[PDB]
């Protein structure tokens, strides 16, 4: 968070990338970096390849690169997930009365809904598209700081 | 803007539902302050039986209506067929620089392959997304009174950008606490130069730092570890697509300058990689029955 | 919180503290109107109508705990095309 | 299998990996399989002897190990040279001292000004018309401005 | 005297030794910055003193 597009992809996205290369049976390897802080590299195996042997190899690799990074990301973490392309169905949650706002909506499917929707057999991942989570956030008036 | 997309999109007879996204890009499916997506799902296949009701009227229909909307670029484009892969009509490539010469050279050669590749026959009309004309500001500080370095560059950072600082527990679950100014008081170019600092006194940064405005791009693209330029393209008509990539192979071998090369990224760079090497099977199946 | 002794100075008169969301960014409609979306993804080898109906069970069954304002819909499904392929499949072979 | 075998390694230094001091773990460790036939070797020399080791191994590092590695049947390459760049400073003590200087407070000099920053947008909640995002001079890059 | 073991110890090892600070990027790729004491100044055991 608070970081420009060059400095995340400097800074950021070269140790891992420098670091990542090099595991049997690559094709490419893609990165994005976006103007509000966020990274994603995505990187595709040749065809017939187990998925979970890539992503306990890409695992090594990514556990090797942490040090380097700066305190921040390493603070905040990084993730990484297999991709699942089939999709069966999409389902959406409504508040008809306007009483409840984004972000009570998404978390409240977090808390129980997602759960419960995740341990059934055959689901591979469910997303989650909306408002952030909860979060303690404190606004500070720069004028009052300075008086005191 | 999307919301009136959409009030003008749920009077249409054909159309059942839209769901929108104000806020996400189609490019790479990222998050940009800038562009919208909206999806429009029809109604069950049995009430649209008529003619005019089918999937490409429906599209007409729906841009001609969003054409006179005078406030953005307005798009309707039909499903993929198979979902997870790319076009397989046309080919797209990258443009990259091994020797690291920047973005104004990578930009300029962009523009000049474009300029060839439509000089060129067989080849028809090209696209990009490689944008360097976002707005921005850049802040310089000079090194002219007891302050440091760190405080001016903390300030900004708490301030301006998000700091996260501790945990705590609510609803069973673990949750961030996070510092920030407040939205009146940084939502102008002018409010960077009214901060304070110390040294003990209170100084402004209005006689330590100074604000322009200059240009450059929003999403950055990094492909095989070097920065890329995507360019999509197709075969023109009357022409099969094998001649196309030898025309563009041909033309990048004079257009683009020293330290930049291009590779095939998705489905032509399969068909190339597996080569003609299954026209054996033919022969192989015709000898067997014999 | 305190954070400078002298008379006190709070949190509370020199800043405004709330709770809300972690990212902003992203929006998400539905008709006009405040809604979440989340969709289901399978895993590779798995059968494509069982889970679905094992979803549309279990929504109906989570639906009994919802509050007064607050109701689930099923936008998309493209698990139907094969639902109908396999049918009209059956239908040739019978005549 | 190697896979199994160099798996089970890493799981077993990551377990052991916060106990070794600061310098190690803020440098790093790697763990990785062996190859034990090789097939060629190669040599790229300078006959007017105009470049050094160093140059002539980080250029190899650049340009011709990354083609190979990618190749088809390639287990790993190997480089045997003077190492990679670095940014070298050979401090005097005697001028050090003649200064009432000590060696600690460089390293922590040098270290709060070669450091990258975070600047976060403008106009981003709001309700301005425009955003715009917010960037400074943060690492150095030539000789000339580590000696200033 | 009230010196530390601490400063000392920081002090051979910083000059005598080397000392991994920050990094730094150049060509496109991030490399290290190292401090050591020149040559010259440490070739002969007297030096330390
Ligand atoms: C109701 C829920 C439905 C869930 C659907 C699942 C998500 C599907 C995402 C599909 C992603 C977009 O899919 C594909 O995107 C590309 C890339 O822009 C579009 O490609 C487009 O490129 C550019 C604009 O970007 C145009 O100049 C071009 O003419 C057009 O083809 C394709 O027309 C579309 O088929
Ligand atoms: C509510 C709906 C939310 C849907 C979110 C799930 C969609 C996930 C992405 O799903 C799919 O991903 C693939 C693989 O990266 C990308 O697929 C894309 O490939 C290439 C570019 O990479 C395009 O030329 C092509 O037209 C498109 O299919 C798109 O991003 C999307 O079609």
């Amino acid at each position: 968070p608070g970081a420009n597009p060059k400095v995340i992809a400097e800074t950021v996205a070269s140790p891992l990338e420098e670091s990542i290369n090099g595991v049997e049976d690559m094709l490419y390897m893609q990165s994005q970096a976006n103007s509000d802080g966020n990274l994603t590299i995505t990187v595709n195996f040749k065809l017939g390849i187990d998925p979970d042997k890539a992503q306990q190899l890409v695992q090594n690799r990514v556990s090797q690169a942490m040090p380097r990074l700066p305190e921040d990301v390493q603070r905040l973490g990084v993730t990484t997930l297999k991709s699942s392309p089939t999709l069966t169905m999409v389902v959406h949650l409504t508040s008809p009365d306007n009483r409840y706002d984004m972000t009570y909506l998404r978390n409240y499917a977090v808390l129980n809904v997602k759960d419960r929707l995740a341990r059934l057999q055959g689901v591979g991942e469910v997303g989650l598209f909306g408002s952030g989570d909860y979060a303690m956030r404190v606004w500070l008036d720069p004028q009052k700081v300075a008086q005191r | 803007v999307i919301r009136k997309m959409s009030d003008t999109a749920l009077k249409q007879p054909g159309v059942e539902s839209a769901v929108a996204f104000p806020g996400l890009s189609i490019n790479g499916f990222t998050n940009s302050s800038s562009a919208g997506i909206v999806f429009v799902t029809l109604k069950p296949f049995d009430e649209r039986k008529a003619k005019d009701l089918s999937a490409n009227a429906i599209a007409g229909a729906l841009n001609q209506k969003y054409s006179a909307i005078q406030d953005a670029y307005i798009a309707v484009f039909p499903p993929p067929p198979v979902m997870g892969l790319g076009t397989m009509g046309g080919f797209k490539l990258q443009l990259e620089d091994r020797g690291a010469l920047g973005y104004s050279a990578l930009n300029d050669a962009a523009q000049n392959f474009m300029k060839a590749a439509q000089s060129a026959p067989e080849l028809g009309p090209m696209f990009s997304s490689y944008q360097i004309n976002v707005p921005q500001l850049n802040v310089d500080l000079d090194r002219v009174q007891g302050v440091a370095v760190t405080d001016v560059f903390n300030t900004m950072q708490i301030y301006l950008g998000s700091q996260y600082v501790n945990d705590f527990n609510r609803f069973g679950r673990v949750y961030q606490v996070r510092a920030q100014a407040d939205a009146p008081f940084r939502a102008n170019p002018e409010d960077i130069l009214q901060l304070k600092t110390r040294n003990g006194q209170m100084v402004p940064l209005s006689s330590l730092v100074n604000v322009t405005q200059t240009y450059g791009p929003e999403m950055v693209v990094r492909y095989n570890g070097y920065t890329s330029a995507d360019i999509n393209g197709g075969p023109a008509p009357g022409y099969s697509s094998s001649q196309a990539e030898a025309a563009v192979e041909r033309i990048a071998a004079q257009t683009l300058p020293r330290g930049i090369k291009f590779e095939w990224t998705d489905l032509t760079y399969q068909k190339i990689l597996a080569g003609n090497a299954g026209l054996w099977v033919f022969p192989i199946s015709v000898l067997l029955v014999f | 919180i305190i954070l400078k002794t002298a008379a006190v100075t709070r949190l509370g008169d020199v800043a405004r503290v709330e709770l809300a969301a972690s990212q902003y960014g992203l929006r998400s409609l539905l008709d006009n109107k405040q809604a979440v979306a989340i969709p289901i993804f399978q895993a590779p080898g798995a059968n494509a109508l069982q889970v679905s109906d094992q979803v549309r069970s279990t929504m109906k069954e989570l639906s009994k705990d919802f509050p007064s304002s607050i109701k689930y819909d099923i936008v998309y499904d493209p698990t139907q095309f094969v639902r109908a392929s396999i049918k009209a499949v059956v239908h040739t072979l019978l005549e | 299998d190697p896979d199994k075998a160099q798996q089970l390694v890493q799981n077993r230094v990551s377990q052991a990996m916060p106990r070794l001091p600061e310098d190690v773990q803020r440098l790093g460790v790697t763990t990785l399989k062996s190859s034990p036939t090789l097939t060629m070797v190669v040599h790229l020399t300078s006959p007017d002897n105009r470049y050094d080791m160093t140059y002539l191994r980080n250029y190899a590092v650049l340009n011709v190990k990354d083609r190979l590695a990618r190749l088809q049947g390639v287990g790993e390459v190997g480089l045997f040279g003077s190492g990679d760049y670095a940014m070298r400073v050979w401090l005097d003590p005697q001028k050090v001292a003649q200064r009432n200087l000590t060696a600690t407070e460089i390293v922590n000099a040098i270290r709060e000004q070669n450091i990258q920053v975070a600047a976060g947008t403008i106009g981003a909640p709001s309700n301005s018309p425009l955003q715009l995002s917010v960037n400074a001079q943060g690492r150095l890059t030539t000789e000339q401005e580590f000696a200033d």
